[PDB]
């Protein structure tokens, strides 16, 4: 494809980006560099903190999910479970405005969002993050990684791989334009179990491929073998998703009332 | 010589085959043991490449001149999926079934029937047909095993940038090899990169075997697989 | 499988 | 790791 062919995709992804995605990368960042005035957000890091915190389950609107009844971990344990149902929504949105995506045989369409839902997710996550901490409630708040750390039995060991790949990927200093080609490239995995047709997910991903190449050169000049590190976290967020799907069988083997929402059910439902 | 000579990569690859005499021992002529279960045969197999697999690592420019210590955490890091690659890539001369250093042919049913199928049908479509349709050549198999072993995030690395700087050199001379080797195809380096998702997933699912056909035993593997399996 | 509310969000998407 | 330490010092 030539240039401005490139380009354009690149521009038109940025576009559905801002428009799938409510809170966006540079959003975050303003927030956790506190520069942007609109109220900073509060710092819950431990039990009497978070006791203090009621910005999960109180004064505001009752929206975040669990409120003590049944300890602190199940809540954050729902909370996430309900922040990954409104991403499945947006990433579902925005994959249809892939060029080709819709054209797709729909069983592949529902495979290819079935595994990269959880890839984007975490990808995005890392945006919400910082070595110290990651945000929580549209921004609204700020969990650090020390009190995550330290839940109870397994529910403390979730986040800490989590903070991991972020510190690293974050290393990276991608912004939103970068994202977005970046994102697509994930749904677009020719190599995802189940497939009906790989040639035409390969064919669309290549042009993503080019077009994200592209949009590193041009956006990070500087930047020595970016386009290889980036592709490189794709395998990262392999092993990250795997063993996340492990320890929710932790869960599920030491907690007789695990209860999944059942859009996630379905997604977990035979995946890898 | 440029830091990581792709001439150097291939020698690697090509002095720890198979090629030739070494597919006979178990496939038309003899055969030792005689063990019933494709899974005893392949974990034989990884057994045996597991030594073939250090020679080939003190190949590869600049692992040897590592702490001696940091080279055990890199081999303990990336034995399994160093090892998935090899005979995945090896198993593009065959159709449905995989190519054990061995000699041994394993079919599809046979898999299938031992229970380990669907991990063996993710071998063979996520990374043996991934392999032979674009046709990866053993220079570029040697690459990205090299970028395999170069993982800065292993637990216990002395220099972990260090390591992180001899993957980005892999990265370097791979890409470079493939616009001049590949001209005609300007996304080939990334569809190069893009084989280790799926090569990390399958060897975790592996990994996830083994640690199952352990902690049951009954007429236990080899040593060394099993010293490898003590985990990281 | 059938994955029923994945095909109701590519098919409609989200209620307000 | 007797066999690995052992294999790769020589
Ligand atoms: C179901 C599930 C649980 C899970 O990941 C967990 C379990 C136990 C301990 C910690 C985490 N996790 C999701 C994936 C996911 C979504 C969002 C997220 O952070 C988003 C940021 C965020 N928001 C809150 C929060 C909000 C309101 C009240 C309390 C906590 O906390 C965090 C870390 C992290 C991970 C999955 O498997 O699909
Ligand atoms: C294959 C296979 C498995 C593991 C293999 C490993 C860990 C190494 C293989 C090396 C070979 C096959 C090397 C060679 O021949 O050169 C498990 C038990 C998960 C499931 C069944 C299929």
């Amino acid at each position: 494809p030539e240039s401005a062919d490139l380009r354009a995709l690149a521009k038109h992804l940025y576009d559905s980006y801002i428009k799938s995605f409510p809170l966006t990368k540079a959003k975050a960042r303003a927030i956790l560099t506190g520069k942007t005035t609109d109220k900073s957000p509060f710092v819950i890091y431990d039990m009497n903190s978070l006791m203090m915190g009621e910005d999960k389950i109180k004064f505001k609107h009752i929206t975040p999910l669990q409120e003590q009844s049944k300890e602190v971990a199940i809540r954050i344990f729902q909370g996430c479970q309900f922040r990954s149902v409104e991403a499945v929504q947006e990433i579902t949105e925005y994959a249809k405005s892939i060029p080709g995506f819709v054209n797709l045989d729909l069983n592949d369409q529902v495979t290819l969002l079935k595994y990269g839902v959880h890839e984007i997710i975490y990808t995005m996550l890392a945006s919400l993050m910082n070595k110290d901490g990651v945000l929580i409630s549209e921004g609204q708040g700020f969990m650090t990684r020390e009190f995550l750390k330290s839940l109870r039995k397994p529910f403390g060991d979730f986040m800490e791989p989590k903070f991991e790949f972020a510190v690293k990927f974050n290393a990276l200093e991608l912004d939103d334009s970068d994202l977005a080609i970046f994102i697509a490239v994930i749904i677009l995995s020719g190599d995802r179990p189940g497939l009906l047709n790989v040639k035409p997910i390969e064919d669309i991903q290549d042009n993503l491929l080019q077009a994200l190449e592209l949009q590193l050169k041009l956006n990070h000049p500087e930047s020595s073998q970016l386009f290889a590190k980036l592709l490189q976290k794709m395998t990262d967020l392999r092993q990250i998703v795997t063993e996340h799907v492990q320890l929710l069988q932790v869960i599920k083997k030491t907690e007789t009332d695990m209860s999944l929402h059942p859009l996630l059910q379905e997604i977990y439902k035979d995946l890898y | 010589n440029e830091d990581m000579p792709v001439e150097r990569i291939l020698e690697a690859e090509l002095a720890v085959e198979p090629k030739t005499e070494t597919y006979v021992e178990a496939n038309m002529g003899l055969n030792p043991s005689s063990p019933n279960d494709p899974v005893t045969n392949i974990c034989q197999a990884a057994d045996k490449q597991l030594f073939t697999l250090v020679e080939w690592a003190k190949r590869i420019p600049h692992f040897s001149e590592l702490p001696l210590d940091d080279q055990v955490i890199l081999l303990r890091a990336g034995w399994n999926e160093l090892l998935i690659a090899s005979f995945s890539h090896r198993s593009i001369a065959v159709k449905d079934g995989i190519l054990l250093a061995t000699g041994l042919h394993v079919h599809r049913n046979s898999a299938h029937s031992a229970g380990v199928g669907a991990i063996f049908d993710r071998v063979l479509t996520e990374l043996v047909s991934k392999m032979r349709d674009m046709q990866m050549d053993k220079t570029e198999l040697g690459c990205l095993r090299a970028i395999v072993l170069f993982n800065p995030d292993s637990k216990g690395l002395s220099n972990p940038a260090e390591v992180e700087a001899l993957r980005e050199k892999v990265y370097a001379s791979l890409e470079a090899y493939c616009k001049h080797k590949y001209p005609e195809q300007p996304g080939r380096f990334a569809k190069l990169l893009l084989r280790l998702p799926a090569l990390r997933s399958i060897g975790l699912k592996c990994l996830e075997h083994l640690f199952f056909f352990k902690l049951i035993g009954d007429t236990p593997i080899d040593t060394f697989l099993m010293e490898m399996l003590e985990a990281p | 499988e059938r994955h029923k509310i994945l095909h109701r969000l590519l098919q409609e998407g989200s209620p307000s």
